């Protein structure tokens, strides 16, 4: 390979890092952190957005004097595409809205996207290629959700075989979906037995993974530390804030474990509980 | 030699006494405050026309930093470093080569525009007017990448124009 | 209700409720510094830790005069 | 297609009341804020652009940071950033804002603006002309121009 | 060789301004740590202080330890007033890597760093 | 010699010159230097012991008023044992004359803070101590005003660097602003100016 991709000197703020970036989406949560810590890492990341550039803007700065590029794509077209991933070290694939609009269903983002993608990045050449996807995307039952994206799992493992599938379980953070919902209540109550993994250790893993080769083609799932009743947590989540359908099915769907695929011990990184980050982020309460 | 103020007394007599009571409960100077801001109101007020009018100026001003050339000759530069010895935030980064004509000439002419305080110390310090602080002052620039200027960027914004640089010089070689 | 007995099953329990001491293992000449493995940081925290329990200021150099659990007992004894 | 009609008359609509007085905060921590208050001068007007200057922070549309950023002063600033509403806009004046500048090789000084908020307009400048600031004004205007927010939303 | 010292005698005076303010932190830190709205348990933040004070426990001249006495005192005062922000108080912690080690072979990968 | 070199006054030379003998004749127990420079402006050099004694006399006295307090400042000076130099400015009201009382000290004994009597010396004695360690004893009240609370270092020393230790930025990982190791963008290019060939003659010291 050429110079300035080899690593140089220590990390942070322009030191040259090693890996060039191609990222798809990085608007939406996980990819913004992930972009957050490989401008930590120092690292090239080119993104193309479809959006308003002040989406992109707001999200700007993270990087060091233009070390991040922005360009842009359309689910399309393999031209425009290509040209984003020309010239590239490594490329992650992230993507998804979680309701159905006019012109996109479930089918066919999480088909047709890392169909060509993967079409023209074969073709170009690219290494270390992370596709990310839901745990426990089944051909089972009750999701367009899931059986799309197992779809996808099928056709990212079988054209490029060599690509990172990895999957966290349903992750919360700062702008979460499933805490916010909690918060966003009326109300109902079930049973499912759920472990929650905090945003940070997934996209640290992540990075590590990408950063640390040898440890490619095996598909990754990252495990919550708690694994308890979502009742119970809804429980908790009240307690702590102090305040007495496609969303609520999927997380009532299906949390279990797999015993076949690797997690968290093949990378090295602490695991953050439910507790700290929790009580971290329950603000917006009463006073 | 002094002029110092505040030394009087409130006149006893009784037409003083009675003015400055007079100003007190009739709000006197007050209006003669509003009389003169009205004589204001009925001027013309002085504005200029932004996008159309712009505002004057003088053959001295300190703004593009373009490169001048000789007539129909060569990059008038040498690197002689001088502006890169002077420069007080060290903007300019000069690395030197000559070519394979045997002249002396450089590699790499940056012009750090952050860093830019826009003495005039690189113009009064070339021997050849090489650099020469520009005429026009419109960078307003999207992207930080952008306002890191190359050599050839210089060459470029040196020769969208001479003219007004040479009517400048040519007006003003005379003072410095 | 305020003897020196009363006084010396609180201050037991509360040593029982310090994490760091491995076993409690108390004794009128105990001697938790030395013979039990502590620090000089650990002594300020139990004092200023039985301050926080039950009662008076118990200032920097009557902190430093301690070093033992009795005399801890006996010192609240006498201040008290 | 008068749906997509509808959709590009209403947001040249909204896009040009956003762009068409545009009050801001003035932040101005050294002499640069002399020059903004230069452009407030009654020759190089703001009155013309519907700019009206406002210490408000809590209804800033754009906000005009200039001066010399320090350490102490950035979480203050970021502070300020904080309370303000979503759509909003930056510009960064003054060579000390836009890269550190003349103080860049320093302690206490972050080096620029751009490590603490995202800039939109750069405008260079020791100090800015108050003629180019009002330029750079203009140019933040047509950034405004184009924006294109409600042709995503409706082929979202 | 005369010499005029601040507050000492000998280092017993020494360990009692020292384990005094020793004291103001551990009373210190649980106010601060409710007022700042922060998000670090006090067990982690109490241990941190003492890791602190057990950095330069290395130091036997009286002077020094007078004049840390003073520092400590100094930022004792600025954190118990609400002069001090957030950013200090984080400052003072390292959440954000720097995740440098110490092994060898780990900086001869990135290397030029002995 | 004349046109466009300034000219000088021997009178305020030899005045200074007698009243710096006098100052040093009638406080003998911590004079060290009473030196004038060309342009009569008083020096007097002092022990780190007499600084109280003898700003209570340079207060008062009817023949040295000096109420008007400057400058404090200690200018570092390696290659010595003690190294810092605490500058007293003192301006007269009544006489409108310049002198400056450099008294001496090292890097950990405190001299005797000055603002006991000088009611002007509270925020120069403060800052002296946030940016060198000049220890104050018998102050009010010292803390680091002029520099950032968690940053620590001295740093007008010669020994603290041109650029800081640390460096800020934002990062959206923890949501907030840390510090980090410093990593430069350029150099900051050092040009080695220090000319040889002896500008000034006069000024020559004894080699060895
Ligand atoms: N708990 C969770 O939320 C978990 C989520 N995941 C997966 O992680 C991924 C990221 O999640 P999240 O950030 O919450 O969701 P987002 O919707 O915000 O992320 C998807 C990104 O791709 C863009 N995008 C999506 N659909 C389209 C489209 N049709 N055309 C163009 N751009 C599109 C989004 O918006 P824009 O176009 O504006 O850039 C955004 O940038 C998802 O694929 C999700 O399935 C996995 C495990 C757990
Ligand atoms: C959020 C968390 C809050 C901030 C966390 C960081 C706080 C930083 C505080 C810094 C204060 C210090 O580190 S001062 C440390 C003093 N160390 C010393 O060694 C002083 C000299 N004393 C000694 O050597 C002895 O007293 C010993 C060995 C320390 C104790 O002996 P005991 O046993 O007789
Ligand atoms: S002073 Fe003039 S000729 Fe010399 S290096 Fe600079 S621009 Fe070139
Ligand atoms: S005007 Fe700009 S390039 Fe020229 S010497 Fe000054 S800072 Fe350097
Ligand atoms: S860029 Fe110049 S005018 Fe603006 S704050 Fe800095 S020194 Fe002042």
């Amino acid at each position: 390979l050429h110079h300035a991709v080899i690593p140089h000197g220590k990390g942070g703020r322009s030191s040259v890092s090693g890996i060039v970036a191609t990222v798809f989406g990085a608007t939406g949560f996980l990819g913004r952190y992930l972009v957050n810590h490989l401008g930590r890492m120092g690292s090239q990341v080119i993104v193309p957005y479809r959006c308003e550039p002040y989406d992109t803007m707001h999200l700007r700065p993270m990087g060091d004097l233009g070390q991040i590029i922005f360009m842009d794509w359309n689910g399309r077209d393999k031209d425009s595409i290509r040209r984003a991933v020309e010239h590239s070290n490594v490329v992650i694939n992230l993507v998804g809205r979680e309701w159905e609009t006019k012109n996109f269903d479930f089918e066919d983002v999480f088909v047709k996207i890392p169909q060509a993608i993967a079409q023209v990045s074969k073709e170009a050449g690219v290494e270390k290629f992370i596709h990310i996807s839901h745990l426990n995307a089944d051909i089972k039952s009750s999701s367009k959700y899931l059986r799309n994206k197992a779809v996808g799992e099928k056709e990212v493992r079988e054209t490029f075989p060599e690509a990172t599938i990895i999957k966290p379980a349903d992750i919360f953070g700062r702008e979460d979906r499933f805490l916010n919902y909690f918060a966003n209540i009326r109300s109902l109550g079930k049973k499912t037995v759920k472990q929650p993994v905090y945003i940070v250790d997934v996209t640290k893993g992540i990075i590590n993974a990408i950063k640390d080769p040898d440890a490619r083609g095996k598909t990754f799932a990252f495990v919550g530390p708690n694994r308890y009743l979502l009742f119970d947590l809804v429980q908790y989540v009240f307690a702590v804030a102090h305040r007495p359908r496609d969303k609520v099915e999927r997380i009532h769907t299906t949390d279990r474990t797999l015993p076949h695929l690797p997690g968290l011990e093949d990378l090295g990184v602490q695991a953050t509980p439910l507790e700290l980050k929790a009580i971290e982020v329950l603000r917006r309460h009463r006073t | 030699t002094y002029k110092y103020v505040n030394l009087r007394e409130p006149s006893m007599d009784m037409k003083s006494v009675t003015d400055r009571a007079a100003q007190t409960l009739l709000w006197t100077e007050l209006i003669r405050g509003l009389g003169m801001t009205l004589s204001y109101l009925f001027r013309e007020p002085a504005t200029i026309n932004y996008p159309f009018e712009k505002g004057p100026l003088s053959p001295r001003f300190r703004g593009e930093h373009a490169l001048r050339r000789y007539p129909s000759g060569e990059e008038r530069c040498i690197a002689c470093k001088l502006c890169e010895a002077v420069c007080p935030a060290q903007a300019i980064t000069i690395e030197a080569e000559p070519r394979a004509d045997g002249s002396r000439r450089t590699t790499r002419y940056d012009i750090d525009m952050t860093k830019c305080i826009y003495c005039g110390f690189c113009q009064e310090a070339c021997p050849v007017d090489a650099i020469v602080e520009g005429p026009n002052f419109e960078f307003s620039t999207e992207t930080h990448e952008e306002l890191l200027y190359n050599k050839e960027k210089l060459l470029n914004n040196g020769d969208k124009w001479e003219a007004e640089i040479a009517a400048n010089i040519q007006a003003d070689y005379l003072y410095r | 209700p305020l003897t020196l007995e009363g006084i010396k099953d609180r201050v037991l329990y509360v040593l029982k409720l310090y994490d760091k001491i491995d076993p409690e293992k108390l004794s009128v000449n105990s001697h938790f510094m030395k013979d039990l493995g502590l620090d000089s940081l650990d002594q300020v925290e139990i004092i200023m830790a039985m301050e926080d329990e039950f009662g008076f200021e118990i200032p920097d150099i009557d902190a430093e005069k301690l070093m033992c659990p009795q005399e801890i007992v006996d010192y609240i004894a006498d201040k008290k | 297609s008068r749906g997509e009609y509808v959709v590009a008359k209403l947001d040249d609509l909204i896009n040009w009341a956003r762009r068409s007085s545009l009050w801001p905060m003035t932040f101005g921590l050294a002499c640069c804020a002399v020059e903004m208050m230069h452009m407030a001068a009654p020759r190089y007007d703001m009155d013309r652009f519907g700019v009206v200057f406002r210490a408000s922070p809590r209804q800033s549309d754009v906000m005009i940071v200039a001066g010399t950023l320090t350490n102490k002063m950035a979480p203050a600033l970021r502070k300020v950033y904080d309370q303000m509403p979503e759509p909003r806009y930056v510009v960064s004046m003054g060579s000390c804002a836009n890269g550190g500048g003349y103080y860049h090789y320093s302690y206490s000084v972050v080096r620029g603006c751009d490590r603490i908020v995202p800039v939109d307009i750069y405008v260079p400048g020791c100090p800015p002309t108050a003629e180019a600031l009002l330029y750079g004004i203009l140019q933040l205007q047509k950034k405004i121009k184009r924006e294109k927010r409600l042709r995503i939303w409706y082929r979202r | 060789t005369s010499v005029k010292p601040i507050f000492s005698r000998d280092m017993n005076e020494a360990k009692r301004r020292v384990r005094e303010l020793y004291r103001a932190w551990y009373r210190e830190v649980p106010n601060t740590v409710h007022l700042f709205q922060l998000d670090i348990s006090v067990k982690q933040g109490r241990d941190k202080v003492r890791e602190m004070f057990k950095k330069n426990a290395h130091v036997t001249d009286p002077r020094v330890v007078d004049l840390l006495v003073i520092k400590g005192k100094m930022e004792l005062e600025e954190t118990i007033n609400v002069w001090k922000q957030r950013t200090h108080v984080m400052r003072f912690f390292h959440e954000t890597e720097a995740p440098r080690p110490k092994d060898f072979l780990s900086k001869f990968y990135v290397g030029h760093d002995p | 010699t004349r046109p466009t070199v300034r000219p000088r006054n021997d009178v305020a030379h030899k005045q200074l010159s007698a009243f710096g003998e006098y100052v040093a004749e009638i406080l003998p127990k911590y004079v060290q230097q009473v030196q004038v420079s060309c342009f009569s402006e008083l020096e007097i050099c002092i022990h780190p012991d007499g600084v109280i004694p003898v700003l209570t006399f340079l207060r008062d006295h009817s023949n040295a008023q000096f109420k008007s307090l400057a400058d404090l400042t200690a200018v570092d000076i390696p290659t010595r044992q003690n190294r810092f130099e605490i500058v007293y400015n003192l301006l007269s009201l009544r006489f409108n004359s310049r002198i400056r009382v450099k008294t001496y000290t090292d890097e950990l004994t405190p001299v005797e803070s000055s603002v006991s009597v000088y009611k002007a010396a509270n925020w120069y004695e403060r800052e002296i101590w946030d940016m060198f360690g000049v220890f104050f004893a018998n102050h009010p009240d010292l803390r680091r005003i002029l520099t950032d609370y968690g940053f620590e270092g001295h740093p007008f020393r010669k020994d603290f660097p041109l650029s800081g230790y640390v460096e800020l930025r934002y990062d959206d990982e923890v949501k907030r602003v840390v510090a980090e190791p410093v990593e430069l963008a350029q150099e900051f290019r050092k040009f080695d100016l220090n000319s040889p060939w002896e500008a000034f003659p006069a000024y020559r010291q004894p080699p060895e």
